[PDB]
DNA sequence: CTAATAGATTAGAGCCGTCA
RNA sequence: UGACGGCUCUAAUCUAUUAGU
DNA sequence: CTAATAGATTAGAGCCGTCA
RNA sequence: UGACGGCUCUAAUCUAUUAGU
């Protein structure tokens, strides 16, 4: 018979100086932060796929109702809500000729067909921003099905070009990392999901009751691509600095020469949110060893202290380090080497492979989403996937499964450091949803190690994070 | 008046009214409406009535298919013409069209020849129109402030959403370790076993470690295999007490406290795996761990203590399985989880890794908290021996017992389960 | 006696089909051909440029009132005029410490100070481009005045940094052409006119009387900037395209040498003006040999002859090369073995050097703009300026000089030919003026060549004109 | 009744009609529309018909594919025409034809016999028709604004202002050349005249080539300079008529028809250096070009011909300059080029740049045509010889003569000169 | 240096469901 | 790859020991 | 190859008015 | 460099010819 706590919801700050629990409910009452003027896009594909995105706009422009309005909240309409138009009207558009795709797509080794496709549409947006006198914002790639399928790493058709990724959205993202052009990405079947279908007349892909939450998704992404601030997190506490570290294999190298990149997150003196990943790729040449050569250490450590201090003006009070791996000794040493007098380092670890879940007795409903339990002084157990009284329902499916987070290096209070993680969880760009179960620190990062690995030619990489995800 | 009436379909027109109704009042304009308060009752029309001829300037109808031809929305229409012909105020009663089947053809004879405020398009166009028409016709209001709106939507959005201070409990996976053996033991065979004799072969767990074999047993134990064993004495045997390896508190050149308790850990999964052996009970091989699970018919009717443990899913059997992993943190537990098997007909097996998978992701979607609590603690309580154990074997007479009851867990904060 | 022969002005198409032959009144009354949703402004500079800097976007809110209304036509606000909006809330901010740019401009010699001064202006330019998150439409850059005018080619002051030309503005534009931001560069005494004085109480540059014109120039400069096109022209004859040549030396680079850059026009499907430069300097060893090699012409007539075969998929039907050079037998020669033979190639050369001059008898005014008088079938004298009755004054003080149009070599009418130049002259984007004294492929080749050759070589240089002007 | 109604097309027409709609609010008009002013939950017909019956005093139809054969348009139509009855104004409704495709054969019926307004070519030039139509019938304008209303106005009615045709006489600054000497020669000195001898510093103009010295003098002449010259066969002569140069007719390996047209052209400058020279006419130094000007008072009291060369400006006087260079194309020609020089004491030139610049820059800006062309004419009226030619020397008897008076040019298109 | 035996870490893949 | 969740099948590495070094 | 005499072309830099 | 125009000063180069190379 052990004891449990409760941690509070974290309020997420809205215009106006209004507060809320939801992302949702304050985008569709209130408004953004900022207020953008407008949105240029830029479509790419056959004549086909302009319909599509022409037919998709004139859809999203009136209200989409759900299932249910209290599961899942409404969409009361991109400019009604977003104070901005995206509509089919400024769209710039470039071609693609299929018998095009068709002589690339026929030579059946997966790396050659991947850069003969991505260099087949990353040419022409390049020339297209290049050569052109118009403004475009975002670009939106309409890739066709067909070219999806078969540009998977392990899958199989029924030299000088070897050293990339065998991925078209990994590499295509990768080498326009150097021309600073936004982009999203969207597959040919999830804007027309209705006339895709299989040997049995129905879709592949139901939307049917969840066009509410793919409009949700879809405008906050092109929103935030196109730079917007939707919404920030409300008493972050001045002087604490969060800082991700994710490793990751390389495909082809003389050696696995494993890398290390990281994402930062701090307050910017200006009641604003600075959330930017200080990443340049780090190596280790030693196989199957997941710490830092005490250089490499140094390098990132002093890199993002500097960010820091040149973003405020001054060191940080609290530097929490981020990592799903436990740290070793000479490591840490290394990381205390560049550190200043008054800066309290902190390494903790998050895990989420812990055979442990607990059952309600009394209902069929899963856990609250708020709930923790504190092993000792140095560890806790914290939830975060489950049911949430706001809006009736569980994040997932099965009995979730909680976090395991250790204090691994340091002093430092595990109830706080629940806390931060916590909180941490409101800040998910990429989609419009209540809660994650994995902290963005450690997210986001991960999606810069699976970018700048795809290719090697790139020195200096983009910051912010509007070019990655 | 300083009151802006609105009428709808309750309950069918919630959502652009209510949206409309806390826009409207977080510019500051006082918005009386049905569904924005909570407490009804019989005196609910006197009132309607006092506000629409005392204290209401401006009517808003929201003329939808459902609105429309609707005994209460014809009413309040009713009334609004009569406060409308009494205070000579042509523009009293706005049309606001919010649906696209609603052709205007087909629309109340009432409002039929008034120039309606459309919001099929864009609603912010249509805010945005309404908002000038008022700035136009001078209606009264205050300044523009959210927080009442923000306050608003705390006390009413969020009435029964709240969380309940309520104790409660809670069942988990973690079996709690009850009784050890007494002393660790190292026999020193000197080279008398064969060198490659396979020691994880033998009748009771064991670990070579040096040319020490490590087990609970006893010192003659395990002769059978070994028959030049009784020509050994006991001075030989290093004997180590398991609470202080247990605990820590053992530190030697001879061996640490870190390999002790990994022989410990390793010792408590031979016997788990020999245990479960001896029940007779079915194996499957994973990716990297194994599991455990019955036939079909073992049991009486495919049913232990009115929970069934296996089941037909089209032209296959499904059987329930839990695996187990002995670990010493934070207190000495067996952690417990669960898995699905698939069979073709309940005796034999499929070998195919996808059609497992599939049928377990197909076969898991309808289950929920009840059905896995209800099953694991069913397929633990059979393992039970008498009334609260469940002992394995170390040796010939020591025994190491676990308990059939998971750990509770007390919370104090929990939901109100609203339907 | 000899005969004056006239000619109509070819007035341009603005909104809605509109047509009209001055730029002030086509864009009061119609506006603009696309419609921009607003213009975010990013301003580079000190605080008190940052502070002139609202007050000037504030002022030009409201409408400004010329001296004389048949002149110049008054300025009736950004939002009546261009339908768009530019206001003093989308401004951002960039500080550069007074410190540095007093500590940068000391070391007595100009290469290395205007070396220092371009770096740390363009430093935090592309910083704020690659690693930040909002949206910049246009850079405006607040230079003080103590630096520019000491960043001149003969300038005194009362390491790869000798590869460039000694001028702050070509080399601050050469760059960041591989970064792909549009600029705008300002001089603090341009804006805050009425604060700058001298020895008298009175400004050094008088903008009372001529306000609404400063404020027209300003205005379309940033509508352009942004994204927008103010006008184009009515009537372009089809199959044609133009072509504008400039050979510009290259200043101290290991010899005495000279390279070539050029302008195209033409009509494009949909009734559009593709208004593009071709880039790409062909140099020649000999020194003051003002020509090209054959081996270097065949390539620049290959590259010309394919980009209108991409966007139209026809070989113009006739090409035309304003020059103010004249051609030899070489390389003409190197001509004509790829232009195609559904293809006529007229060399016209365009020149200011002939002394003529026309007095009007008994009066005051000067001769008209449309005036030309052809000498042969292959001269001519056209009045590119001169008295305008729509504004009843004329284009310039004193007499100007006639424009001499000699078709060097070709067949080709000398009325179409005088149609077409004149023609060619209401393209000045950077103005808004009645129209301009020598044709714009012959004066944005030259702006296209002063950036070219103020640094190092720079592998395909982007094709549009907002980069550079 | 101060009021314009506008019939249109919703939404096909909103563009032409907003924009017809603020441009006559802008002149100061009271315009009503259905876009412009539509009241929110007012009875639209009841309020229309109003409109149109009590306070209007003009009905702008707007015609087109779109809003021919329009029920709205129809009724407004209709009640127009019953007011203009009861009205008794034949110029109550005016159309507006915006739409190309309309063909004048398919108009309404109510409207084909009334006078419509073009605005197929230019919105500006029906706005004018419009505009003209409205002063002519007296159409009430409320003139509520001064300095801006006013300024609207007149920067319309400018536009359209164009030239007028009507000849004009324009002079020049070419002078025409009258005739040439018959015969060019290239007298033969074999290594007779000393080879440094710098043959351009005597009297008669005279250029090197080869061993032959090419001049219009006479074989004998030149002799001062050339002692040696009397023994010399005249038969050693080359002679090719310079009527025949001057036609793209002559060739030789002597020397190209190309050498020719250069030799003339030097010949003509060394001719017209040494006549400037001997006129008593101070001279300048410039960049690339000599230039020659009169002394102050030379001439009587600073004037010729009721024109003034020479005059005064703060501490400095201006003196007019010119500069001449032959020219044989399109046909043999003197050009003429202006420059205004500065002096200390009317005597003495400065020898600064700068001073001279800013001088000169400064003069420019008060001086118009009347005055350049004055002053360019005097000169050449001065420099006359006897009454209309005016001859350079080219040897003993040879001369060339060339007039004092412009080329005049003839133009059929001129300005009205609007003051 | 390599090859068996255990624990305790880590990272790559691919598959199914999201409502009623 | 519009999200998120939960699964199954695979690979290095560290420690401990033994035997081939 | 160097140096003078010309014609005939070409490119750069530097400065002032724009109204009454 | 917010535009435009008009002037002023320097410096290569080509062509013809002449003399030492
Ligand atoms: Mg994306
Ligand atoms: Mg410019």
């Amino acid at each position: 018979m052990k004891e449990l706590i409760y941690i509070e919801e974290p309020k997420i700050l809205f215009a106006h100086g209004q507060k809320c629990t939801d992302a949702r409910d304050g985008l569709a009452l209130f408004g953004p932060l900022n207020n953008l003027y407008g949105i240029k896009s830029g479509v790419i594909g056959t004549k086909q796929g302009l319909k599509i995105f022409r037919d998709y706009l004139d859809h999203i422009q009136k209200p989409i109702y759900n299932s249910n309005s209290i599961t899942r909240p409404m969409f009361p309409g991109f400019e009604a809500v977003f104070d901005c138009k995206w509509e089919s009207t400024g769209i710039t558009f470039k071609e693609v000729t299929n018998e095009d795709i068709g002589k690339f797509l026929y030579n059946s080794s997966t790396h050659k067909r991947t850069y003969d496709l991505v260099s087949l549409f990353i040419d022409k947006i390049i020339s297209a921003n290049k050569n052109e006198d118009e403004n475009v914002d975002v670009w939106f790639v309409i890739v066709p099905d067909e070219i999806y399928k078969y540009c998977r790493p392990n899958s199989v058709l029924p030299a000088e070009t070897y050293n990339y990724d065998a991925q078209f959205h990994d590499q295509f993202k990768a080498r326009l990392l150097k021309h600073t052009i936004p982009t999203q990405i969207f597959r040919e079947s999830t804007l027309a999901w209705r006339d895709f279908k299989n040997a049995f007349g129905l879709p592949i892909r139901d939307f049917s009751k969840i066009e509410g939450h793919l409009a949700w998704t879809i405008s906050t992404a092109a929103f935030y691509k196109a730079g917007g601030k939707p919404w920030k997190l409300s008493d972050v506490r001045n002087g604490v600095c969060y800082l991700g570290l994710v490793y990751k294999k390389v495909e082809k190298s003389k050696n696995p020469r494993n890398a290390c990149c990281a994402a930062q997150m701090f307050l910017d003196n200006g009641d604003g949110t600075v959330f930017k990943g200080e990443v340049g790729p780090w190596y280790n040449p030693k196989n199957g060893q997941y710490h830092l050569e005490p250089k490499e250490a140094k390098a990132l450590l002093s890199q993002s202290l500097q960010s820091y201090k040149e973003q405020i003006g001054e060191y940080p009070k609290e530097v929490f380090i981020h990592a799903k791996t436990r740290f070793n000794h000479q490591e840490w040493d290394a990381f205390l080497e560049v550190t200043p007098k008054e800066t309290n380092l902190v390494g903790v670890t998050i895990s989420k492979t812990k055979p442990l879940k607990l059952y309600k007795t009394e209902g069929d409903y899963t856990i609250l989403r708020g709930n923790a339990y504190v092993v000792n002084e140095r560890s806790a157990f914290l939830w975060t996937v489950g049911y949430v009284p706001k809006i009736q329902t569980a994040l997932s499916m099965e009995v979730p499964n909680p976090l395991f987070i250790e204090i691994n290096k340091g002093e430092a209070d595990i109830k706080q450091v629940l806390k931060d993680i916590l909180s941490l969880t409101k800040l998910n760009y990429n989609a419009c949803i209540f809660a994650d179960g994995e902290p963005v620190t450690l997210r986001f990062a991960d999606k810069i190690g699976e970018i700048l690995t795809a290719s090697t030619d790139i020195k200096t990489p983009p910051l912010a994070f509007k070019y990655y995800i | 008046r300083n009151k802006i009436f609105i009428s709808h379909a309750t309950p069918d027109d919630n959502d652009f009214t209510r949206w409309l109704a806390l826009k409207l009042i977080g510019l500051g304009y006082e918005v009386w409406c049905d569904i924005l308060f909570l407490d009804k009752g019989v005196d609910f029309w006197s009132n309607i009535e006092k506000v629409i001829r005392e204290d209401t300037c401006k009517f808003l109808l929201v003329s939808s298919s459902y609105s429309n031809q609707r005994e209460g929305v014809l009413k309040e229409l009713a009334v609004a013409a009569k406060v409308k012909k009494q205070l000579k105020d042509d523009k009293f009663i706005i049309p606001l069209a919010i649906d696209e089947q609603l052709s205007y053809d087909d629309i109340n004879i009432d409002i039929v020849r008034l120039n309606a405020i459309d919001f099929k398009m864009s609603w912010a166009r249509g805010l945005k129109d309404i908002l000038e028409a008022f700035e136009k016709q001078k209606v009264p209001k205050e300044v523009a402030d959210a927080s009442k709106s923000n306050l608003l939507y705390q006390q009413i959005f969020l009435h029964d959403k709240s969380v309940i201070e309520k104790e409660e409990i809670y069942d988990s996976n973690w079996l709690s370790i009850l009784s050890f053996p007494e002393e660790l033991r190292f026999h020193e065979y000197n080279w008398m076993l064969p060198k490659r004799f396979d020691v994880r072969e033998l009748t009771f767990p064991a670990v070579r470690y040096k040319n020490y074999l490590c087990t609970f047993a006893w010192a003659y134990d395990f002769t059978y295999h070994l028959p030049k064993t009784e020509t050994y004495h006991k001075s030989k045997t290093i004997r180590i007490p398991t609470e202080e390896i247990l605990s820590g508190s053992y530190d030697s050149n001879f061996i640490r406290n870190a390999e002790c308790k990994r022989l410990i850990v390793q010792l408590l999964n031979k016997a788990f795996e020999l245990r479960m052996k001896d029940k007779e009970v079915q194996e499957y091989e994973m990716s990297n761990k194994t599991a455990y699970w019955l036939e079909k018919g073992k049991l009486e009717k495919d049913k232990f203590e009115k929970t069934m443990l296996v089941g037909k899913q089209k032209d296959k059997n499904w059987h329930f399985a839990i695996s187990g992993a002995s670990k010493l943190y934070p207190f000495p537990v067996l952690m417990i989880s669960s898995h699905i098997f698939f069979t073709a007909d309940g005796k034999k097996l499929i070998d195919s890794s996808s059609v497992q998978h599939s049928s377990r992701r197909r076969q898991g979607k309808n289950w929920w908290n009840n059905t896995w609590r209800t099953k694991l603690l069913a397929f633990i309580k059979y393992l039970s021996d008498d009334d609260t154990s469940f002992y394995l074997e170390m040796g010939s007479e020591e025994k190491v017992f676990v308990s059939n009851e998971p750990v509770k867990f007390k919370g104090n904060v929990s939901y109100n389960i609203p339907e």
